DNA sequence: TAATAGATTAGAGCCGTTTA
């Protein structure tokens, strides 16, 4: 009957210095590590694919429950958990209107343009893609 | 010091809660401060009417949106109003006291 | 298929943390099946989901979400079929504590069709590119190697590996292996073993269920019954539980997720994700080596 | 007596009287806005009528 | 070159969302 060892779950730290085990629970606690300012979202797709992402976004804002709570912690809402404004009212949206490498190229060239000439700087770029 | 009470659909109308409103009021009577109930206001679908008479008087801390935003408003109120070297650790020793007790990994042969 | 990873091969070269999301996911309420529930029955799951994004968010837009808990380089690399191509992703433990978790980039190319092992040039140009990462982010070269894999590591890439290694410098290999059939069960409750625990079966070599029920969850990270990984040191002089102890911690870097934690190791991951991204479009000179770019 | 009151639409004008009374508080007169000095869990219509009709 | 196994390896897809 062999013997089954038992490995200690590690501790991720967060912020302040406090460690816990679920990422969940110690984000929603303590706080990311570092502290950014916000997220300049960038969206790149079609218009209702904005109009999804910005529904979604205010939705994020605010605290969404999950079936089950206990196993899965639910969400306090991204300016609860992280601290940095990711409001839907400051987003720059980029609209469209060998098959995959057009479609490809479609967002590639809009991220390309949307990076280098426009003035709006976007911390993340989101691409936005239909089904 | 301060007494918060959560209206909520359900938090509003139960009979515990609206008993411990009810003494809390009593407190702040004797009390003589105007600036001891608070109520966070959570659940979308309840407005700011039907809310309960013991608190329709209050102004309430709008947590319907963005429960950090309404977190910051109740900072700058405590601070606001005087309520009294703040460190994390006593909560991170703290939750897993209560909330983690019958979610943890005790020794037994298995 | 492969848009994804092609979009973020051509994305490389300019640098841009970028996030795809499908329109299924961020509103799975109004595609539908058709005949009943929606295609993405996203509703137990739903609050879950908004977590997940938000950190994916919150890791691309610069933040650091979460730290761990010195002098050990983990470098785990994974191959990829094109011609093979291998690609690694490091992390190590900084002097001011902080966890970097950069990439190991710049793919080296094993002609062979199914040999995944590295040439001894190739091995020695990632073992040395590793080594002066390490060199140039805490300043000192690393007091231990972690190289683990989902393959053994052949004779002639190990000498290689240990010829470009300096003195003072001890790396381990570790092979770690998926889907290996040992389902072992609990024989009283009706739930898996616990997240944890390990069955060793030698002084090298060993099972590790670094997926299962979750104490602090009250439920399982696997559905049916978990997966023990094997984790088994083929080359190097390594304590196994040491070695345990490092892979379980290592399964606490998912950044692409937030999930309390994986089955498999978030270095092999990363790597295979870099990978693929990288073998999906035309060769990119000095990739930009940061996951935020790939996850 | 000495103090400014200033009444708005509040679900829709509010960064006029924000300002407003930065700028006012900024000039060194002492101001009341609902919005800015109105406090949590109190109760607001008789604080509002004791600045009208007692420091306004 | 083909075949017959075992050992490793890799891809791709596909559904459920972790029993309260
Ligand atoms: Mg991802």
């Amino acid at each position: 009957m062999k013997e089954l060892i038992y490995i200690e779950e590690p501790s991720i730290l967060f912020a302040h210095g406090q460690k816990c085990t679920d990422p969940r629970d110690g984000l929603a606690l303590f706080g990311p590590l570092n502290q950014i300012y916000g997220i300049k979202s960038g969206v790149v797709g079609t218009q209702k694919g904005l109009q999804i992402f910005k529904s979604y976004l205010d939705k994020i804002q605010k605290p969404i429950y999950n079936h089950n709570n206990i196993t899965r912690p639910m969400f306090p809402g991204f300016e609860a958990v992280f601290g940095c404004k990711w409001e839907s009212q400051n987003i720059v949206f980029k609209e469209i209107t060998k098959r995959t490498y057009d479609l490809v190229t479609l967002f590639n060239d809009k991220i390309i343009t949307a990076n280098k000439n426009d003035e709006e700087r976007v911390d993340v770029w989101f691409v936005i893609v239909p089904e | 010091c301060k007494f918060l009470i959560v209206s909520s659909t359900a938090g509003n109308k139960r009979e515990g809660v609206l008993k411990e409103l009810a003494v809390a009021t009593k407190v702040k009577k004797h009390l003589q401060d105007d600036m001891f109930i608070i109520p966070l206001a959570i659940d979308e679908n309840l407005s700011y009417d039907d809310i309960n008479i013991e608190i329709v008087r209050l102004n309430a801390i709008d947590f319907k949106k963005s429960w950090a935003k309404g977190l910051q408003d109740l900072l700058d109120a405590f601070e606001k109003q005087n309520v009294p070297p703040p460190d994390h650790s006593k909560s991170n020793l703290l939750y897993q006291q209560i909330f983690l007790h019958d979610k943890q990994a005790i020794e037994k042969e298995e | 298929a492969q848009f994804h990873d092609q979009l973020k091969a051509r994305l490389l070269e300019h640098t841009i943390p970028t996030q795809i999301l499908r329109e299924s996911t961020l509103a799975w309420r109004d595609f539908k099946n058709t005949f009943g529930a929606p295609i993405r029955d996203f509703s137990k799951i739903e609050g879950h989901l908004a977590w997940t994004i938000s950190t994916a968010a919150y890791y691309k837009a610069g933040g650091k979400p979460w730290k761990l808990g010195p002098g050990v380089c983990y470098l785990g690399l994974v191959y990829k079929k094109i011609q093979n191509a291998c690609c690694a992703a490091q992390m190590f433990l900084d002097n001011g504590d902080g966890t970097v978790f950069k990439g190991e980039v710049g793919p080296w190319y094993n002609p062979e069709k199914g040999e995944y092992h590295l040439k001894p040039k190739e091995a020695k140009a990632l073992l040395t590119q590793a080594l002066e990462s390490y060199k140039e982010q805490n300043k000192s070269y690393p007091k231990e190697v972690f190289i683990h894999a989902r393959t053994r590591f052949n004779d002639e890439e190990w000498n290689a590996f240990n010829e470009v290694t300096p003195k003072n410098t001890n790396l381990v290999g570790v092979t770690i292996t998926k889907s290996k059939p040992l389902k072992l069960y609990k024989t009283e409750g009706a739930f898996p073993i616990m997240r944890g625990n390990a069955y060793i079966v030698d002084e090298k070599k060993a099972f590790l269920w670094t997926l299962g029920f979750v104490p602090k969850l009250q439920s399982t990270l696997s559905m049916e019954v978990p997966n023990p990984i094997f984790i088994e040191i083929n080359k190097g002089e390594a304590e196994i539980q040491q070695v345990l102890k490092d892979i379980l911690a290592l399964t606490k870097l998912n950044y692409n997720a937030c999930i309390y934690a994986d089955g498999e190791p978030v270095t092999l991951r990363f790597a295979n994700k870099i990978g693929e991204i990288l073998t999906a479009s035309t060769e990119i000179k000095t990739p930009p080596l940061a996951f935020k770019y790939y996850i | 007596r000495n103090k400014i009151f200033i009444s708005h639409a509040t679900p829709e004008d509010d960064d006029f009287t924000r300002w407003l009374s930065l700028k006012l508080i900024g000039l060194g007169y002492e101001v009341w806005c609902d919005i800015l000095f109105l406090d949590k869990g109190v109760d607001f219509w008789s604080t509002i009528e004791k600045e009208i009709r007692e420091n306004t």
